[PDB]
Formats: C-alpha cells, structure tokens, sequence
C-alpha cells in the first residue's frame, strides 16, 4: 500500500508541528483537575475563549490557510472549532475515569458537559472517543484530521472553494498514505476514519443548532464563541 | 461583524 511521499512527509512534519505547538498542555493528565442550569454553563463557556484561540493557531501555522483571504480563512475557522475542540477533548478520553480533558487541565464527565449546555452532543464527543480508543491515533493523525476538517470546501459563503479543496485532497492522501505506513491493527483503518471525520462533521452542526436555541442574554456568552457559533 | 476573530486572523 503507497506510503508518504518526501513532499507528503513535509506537509506531516508542517501540520504535526502546528497541532503540537497549539495543543493544551501535552503532561495533560497529570496537570488534570477534575471539577466536582446558567451557572456551570457560565464556567464552561468562560473557558472556551482560549481553546478557540489554540484552533486559530494551529491554521494559522499552516501555509495554505495563510495563503487565503481573511473572508475564507473566518468562514473556515467558523465551521471547524467544535470539530477540532471536540476531537481533541475525544482523544482525551481515559477510559478508567470516563473523563474528556479541555484546555489539558479540567476533567469532565459526560454529566458535567451536558449540564453545562452541550446537551445531546456531548453524549456524540464521550461516544466518539470511547471509540477513538481502538484507533491509537497518534499527533499526526490527529494533525491532519483536523486540517482535513478545516480545509472544508462545502463551508457557506468562500470565495476560494476549488483551491481550499486541492488542499483538502493533498491532506487527504498524506493522510491515507501515513495510515498505509503506520499500519494500525484495526480491519478498513482508512473507511473508519472517513466516518470519523463524518462523525465530528455532524458535532460541528449540531452544537452551531443550539446556538440559534439560547437567544438568554448573548453578552453572558464570551465575544469568540458568539463569532463562531 | 468578526472583528476579534478578524484582529486574531491578521497577526
Ligand atoms: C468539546 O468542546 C470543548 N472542547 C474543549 C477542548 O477540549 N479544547 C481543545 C483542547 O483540549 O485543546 C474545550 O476547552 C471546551 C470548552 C468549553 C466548551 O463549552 C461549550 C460549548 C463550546 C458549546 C456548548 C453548547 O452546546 C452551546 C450552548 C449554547 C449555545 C450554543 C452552544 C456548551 C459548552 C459547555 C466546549 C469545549
């Protein structure tokens, strides 16, 4: 099976580097406190901001989000945060405390997220990364998965839909190639993976739903998640 | 209209 090229190992070495540096903590579980219906939900929302921030950083280390213009770039990081956010807190699941880790420091239970108004989709982020177990995604994997979903060309209102999707399409390869490479113990790694992506594609609309549900006052909701959704 | 998400965006 085809393994990545030396153009496709520099584009791993690039977007790897970018989701590490921009990646809480990483000890996360060592650093990890864990916390013992407007009033989780304000000390849930006011730990966002940072976290929306990180995603921001890690397109913005990306040489072909750069190259678009701000419009794109916006309308991008719009439709991917609680992709990214979502998929970093499920490959942070610990299967002994059943716990997601945010911001690398506060544990938290399937419980505490849907009293702090995720609802139903915090129910899909525990489930998915109960799942994402089995897979033993590694900083890579999980690096392009999220470059994967930022470079979404189906994303309303771009400009530059043809070039955000060539860049789609080299990830995508890199990506299969690496998987062809690491050679995981888990039967059609690739075709799972996909319905991962399908799965944190289907988080990132639900939870922009509940946004147009909470309109409670929007100036209790921190400035970056209100430009997000 | 996205002016934070503008202001991170640009440097
Ligand atoms: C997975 O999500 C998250 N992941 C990470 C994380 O792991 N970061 C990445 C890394 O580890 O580096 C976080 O830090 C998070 C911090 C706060 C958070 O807060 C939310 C959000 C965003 C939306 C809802 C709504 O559903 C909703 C309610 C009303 C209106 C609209 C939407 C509810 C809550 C509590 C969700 C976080």
């Amino acid at each position: 099976k085809p393994e990545p090229t030396d153009e496709e190992w520099e584009l791993i070495k690039t977007v790897t580097e970018a989701h590490v540096a921009t990646n809480a903590q990483g000890h996360w579980k060592q650093k990890r406190k864990f916390l013992p219906d407007l009033e989780a939900f304000s000390h849930f929302t006011k730990i966002i901001t940072p976290a929306i921030t990180r995603v921001v950083d890690f397109a913005k280390k990306l040489p072909m989000f750069c190259e678009l213009p701000c419009e794109d770039q916006i309308i991008l990081l719009k439709g991917c945060c609680m992709e990214i956010m979502s998929l970093r807190a499920a490959v942070r699941y610990d299967p002994e405390s059943e716990t997601l880790t945010l911001n690398g420091e506060m544990a938290v239970t399937r419980g505490q997220l849907k009293n702090g108004g995720l609802g139903v989709v915090s129910d899909a982020i525990f489930d998915l990364g109960m799942s994402l177990s089995s897979f033993n995604l590694d900083d890579t994997e999980v690096a392009l998965l999220q470059a994967v979903l930022l470079m979404s060309s189906d994303r309303p209102g771009l400009a530059c839909v043809e070039r955000i999707e060539k860049y789609q399409d080299s990830f995508l390869l890199a990506f299969e190639h690496y998987i062809n490479y690491r050679k995981h113990h888990v039967t059609h790694f690739w075709p799972k993976l996909l319905m991962k992506v399908t799965d944190l594609r289907m988080i990132g609309a639900c939870h922009a739903s509940r946004f147009l549900h909470m309109k409670c006052p929007t100036e209790l909701f921190p400035p970056l998640f209100l430009e997000v959704f | 209209e996205n002016a934070l998400l503008r202001y991170l965006l640009d440097k």
